[PDB]
């Protein structure tokens, strides 16, 4: 019997086995219902098949922000992950499922009682997505800085425990990303405004963005020269010049006031969150700075967050930032690890556990 | 009392290295320990800063629990349906740490320390389970 | 100066020789610089030497998709795929009836026409002379062609060549006796260009960055647009482009001749001091790599062993992708090929977790 593996983010699930070093599935998370709402083809469509008829579908993102806020529309999601995705019975397979950091105790109780009484699970076991990326870089103890489509979280470990009191999270991550890169090319007299033209700037975003090392200077080098500009060929065969807007859209994760949030930027949360933590973990912690997540794929961001830690940070204190290549995917193959130790059997919650203490029992156990 | 039998009972499955029950009432002390442990030397400071009314100093650098350092990972004491506290102990270079669970009922502290590679959820329902049976017996 | 990194230990290769490639070496180059600007893996189906001169005319159209008619390995038409296929390889000789009805359906179909073959002087003198492959032309009075027979295949018929001019090219045409009467000898040709089809340069493998593989907005419109680039970077004439779009079936067939040696294409950091790593050395100092940059892989044991240190380096066949890559396989499963980025990660993690 193989564990499955489930990391259901804000934009896309992530799905495979245990064992395995990448997902088998990577689909978007929305679920897509008829818009004629009457009672005179299907009930629902989820994922690549719903984005395909979205002519005739409403869609929908049942998770918002890494929080699952839908339970009709993620049970199809988790349905399908099983049914149509991975081609397994779940009723045969143990299951591990990711959770944001600081998932509401309602959530990840609902989420429990969901797997062993609607897919009959024989066992779970529910992860936060920052620590499984922890696993993936061969560490137990460390600071993640997550950041998705959805959400951005700080997330200080200790020897694989998040700890909760010193997690910080910012309501800004890819999706925001793309919708400020959307605002920022309609203000050349482009449009880019429809969901469709949404989905053209994000591949303008992942294509072409960076991470400027010092924006000030970046910005008078991209006012005097274009020795930065990229071109961009849009699918009705104009071209559009990428300026400015390559280091402007990421530059938000570490000034939030250009997209009108007051939150401090990824650099002085990631301070503090660790200032947050014991005295005696932060010199461990700023040692071990992982990035994870989509929106940590931008080149140049490990060498800016190098530099604004440093620049915050005692002088003498040592700091390294990790950005694995991988990054984009190390949440789940952090779980497949974890799921393929002989260590899980004792993590994992038994459908018998469950039937003695309820969906409470995953206080107990996951942390 | 006979309460050593309920040491012997949370130390059975091999699965902890210390465990204790702690009235935290009136002057603190320790009903029943694991000699020798660490546990067994908890003092009545130690106690009040676990059930204390500040819920934030201990964020500074921790706590300790018969001397040994300890980190707090999830502070559960005023939960409702939890009344726990999860810790991991703090060592030195490649020395092993140990997650520790405390669970609160009407009159007592329940105590344990789990070995090297034991998960914090095992050490936390064990210790969740055993005071819950004192709490029926009015502990 | 020894690579290695968990099981895989590769040792530098003593006294490099050249490997004999079907590819001309001017698209090696292109393909090297492909890989370069795209920053993927590409892996390449060895090209039957024989076809090289074919191709580097870049006269000639290449095979198609849905084209089951088998190509001829003898006489004037060697590379090229006969309409009739009584003059295709031997295994097309035993089994006319099915193989002449995938020629004539290709037609019907619209995935092929019926095409004049003419053949250049460097492939007469090829034939001729390189591999003896044709008796030497003696011209005839009465046709003013000239006859040769095959020196394989079926040494018994005759074969006529004549020297005409097509479009400003001095070609020879190829003839032969249809039901005894001299006629034009047909080979399959490309819908399009309306030009013979000769061997196409058939993707093995290809291998992406983390950042390009996940789901699509859009069978893969990635691997489309890199055979898009590809053919511009080839610079052929429109219609005669040597990479096609999609795939042909897997087939229930092997040959060592066919899969190897296969040329893999790769960004140029692999070529660098620490291309495999810090101190580790450059891809060449363990695989054979020739001097337009095409890695030459000729064997399984050495398309596993280099599978496994693109992995290592995070390229990575697509989830979208299909591909019929492996034979002969030596530990050709999911098991065997893990990272060991993620293996080194998860020793780490049991270690630390107590076990
Ligand atoms: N190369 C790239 N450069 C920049 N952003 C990228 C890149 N690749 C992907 N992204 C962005 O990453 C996001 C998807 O990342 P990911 O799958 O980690 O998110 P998620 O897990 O679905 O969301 P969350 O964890 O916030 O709930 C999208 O916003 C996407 O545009
Ligand atoms: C290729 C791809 C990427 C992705 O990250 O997709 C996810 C999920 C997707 C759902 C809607 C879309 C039309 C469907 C599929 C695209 C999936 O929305 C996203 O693109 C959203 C909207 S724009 C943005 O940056 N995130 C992210
Ligand atoms: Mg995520």
């Amino acid at each position: 019997t193989t564990a499955l593996v489930c990391d259901n983010g804000s934009g896309l699930v992530k799905a495979g086995f245990a064992g395995d070093d990448a997902p088998r599935a990577v689909f978007p998370s929305i679920v897509g219902r008829p818009r004629h709402q009457g009672v005179m083809q299907k009930d629902s469509y989820v994922g690549d098949e719903a984005q395909s008829k979205r002519g005739i579908l409403t869609l929908k993102y049942p998770i918002e922000h890494g929080i699952i806020t839908n339970w009709d529309d993620m049970e199809k999601i988790w349905h399908h992950t099983f049914y149509n995705e991975l081609r397994v019975a779940p009723e045969e397979h143990p299951t591990l499922l990711t959770e944001a950091p600081l998932n509401p105790k309602a959530n990840r109780e609902k989420m429990t009682q969901i797997m062993f009484e609607t897919f009959n699970v024989p066992a779970m076991y529910v992860a936060i997505q920052a620590v499984l990326s922890l696993y993936a870089s061969g560490r137990t103890t460390g600071i993640v800085l997550d950041s998705g489509d959805g959400v951005t979280h700080n997330v200080p470990i200790y020897e694989g425990y998040a700890l909760p009191h010193a997690i910080m999270r910012l309501d800004l991550a890819g999706r925001d990303l793309t919708d400020y890169l959307m605002k920022i090319l309609t203000e050349r007299g482009y449009s880019f405004v429809t969901t469709a033209e949404r989905e053209i700037v994000r591949d303008i975003k992942e294509k072409l963005c960076y991470v400027a090392l010092d924006f000030e200077n970046e910005m008078a080098t991209a006012a005097s020269s274009s020795s930065l500009e990229k071109s961009y060929e849009l699918p009705d065969g104009q071209v559009i010049t990428i300026g400015n807007e390559r280091f402007r859209c990421p530059e938000t994760l570490f000034q939030p006031s250009f997209i009108g949030m007051e939150s401090a930027g990824i650099h002085e949360t990631t301070y503090n969150s660790i200032m947050k933590c014991d005295i005696d973990i932060r010199k461990d912690l700023y040692a071990n700075n992982v990035m994870s997540g989509g929106t940590t794929m931008y080149p140049g961001i490990a060498d800016r967050m190098q530099k604004e830690i440093t620049a915050l940070a005692p002088s003498t204190m040592k700091i390294k930032i990790i950005a694995p290549p991988e990054r984009k995917y190390s949440v789940w193959i952090g779980g497949s690890i974890l799921a393929s130790l002989s260590t899980f059997q004792q993590m994992w919650i038994t459908k018998q556990e469950y039937d003695e203490a309820g969906p409470s029992i995953v206080h107990r156990k996951c942390f | 009392a006979g309460w050593n039998a309920y040491i012997d009972n949370l130390m059975a499955d091999g699965t902890c290295q210390d465990a204790a029950i702690v009235g935290y009432k009136d002057s603190p002390s320790v009903w029943a320990a694991v000699p020798g442990k660490t546990f067994v030397n908890i003092t009545p400071a130690e106690v009040g800063v676990l059930v204390g009314k500040d819920r934030s100093s201990f964020y500074v650098n921790g706590l300790t629990l018969g001397g040994q350092k300890c980190s707090v990972i999830r502070d559960s004491l005023l939960q409702d349906g939890e009344f726990s506290m999860d810790l991991r102990t703090k060592s030195t270079g490649g020395a092993p740490t140990f997650n520790v669970t405390v669970t609160k009922t009407d009159k007592t502290l329940v105590l344990l320390m789990g070995k090297e590679g034991v998960h914090g959820g095992l050490i936390n329902k064990k210790c969740y389970e055993m005071a819950s049976h004192l709490r029926r017996s009015q502990y | 100066k020894t690579y290695q990194s968990r099981d895989l230990v590769l040792e530098p290769i003593q006294h490099p020789k050249s490997i004999e490639l079907g590819m001309p070496e001017v698209d090696q180059s292109v393909l090297a610089e492909v890989a370069e600007r795209e920053n993927v893996i590409i892996g390449v189906r060895p090209v039957d030497e024989k076809s090289k001169s074919l191709i580097a005319s870049k006269m000639y159209s290449s095979k198609g998709l849905f084209v089951k008619a088998k190509s001829s390995d003898w006489g004037p038409m060697s590379g090229f795929i006969p309409v009739d296929q009584s003059f295709a390889k031997a295994s097309a000789r035993r089994d006319l009836e099915k193989f002449n009805e995938y020629a004539e359906q290709s037609i019907l179909s619209g995935n092929a026409v019926s095409a004049n073959l003419y053949l250049n002087q460097v492939r007469i003198e090829e034939l001729v002379s390189k591999y003896e492959s044709l008796t030497p032309l003696e011209l005839d009075v009465d046709s003013g062609m000239y006859k040769t027979t095959a020196t394989n295949g079926d040494q018994t018929i005759p074969f006529f060549l004549n020297k005409v001019t097509v479009d400003d090219k001095e070609l020879w045409q190829v003839h032969y006796l249809r039901e005894g009467e001299l006629a034009p000898f047909k080979v399959i040709g490309d819908p399009v260009s309306k030009q013979p089809m000769t061997a196409d340069y058939d993707l093995l493998t290809v291998m992406y960055t983390y950042g390009d593989l996940g789901p699509q907005d859009k069978v893969s419109d990635r691997l489309k647009e890199l055979k898009d680039v590809i053919n511009t970077s080839l610079g052929r004439t429109d219609g005669l482009e040597m990479v096609h779009h999609g795939a042909d079936d897997a087939n229930p067939y092997a040959v060592m001749a066919d899969n190897f040696p296969a040329t893999f294409f790769v960004p140029k950091h692999f070529f660098d001091d620490d291309g495999l790593g810090e101190g580790k050395g450059s891809i060449q100092t363990y695989f054979n790599v020739n001097e337009q940059g095409a890695v030459v892989i000729q064997n399984p044991q050495e398309f596993s062993n280099f599978q496994q240190v693109a992995i290592n380096a995070s390229y990575r066949a697509s989830l979208n992708d299909k591909w019929n890559s492996g034979l002969d396989s030596p530990l050709f499963t999911t098991k065997r090929k893990l990272s060991h980025d993620y293996l080194d990660a998860r020793d780490e993690v049991a270690k630390k977790l107590g076990l």
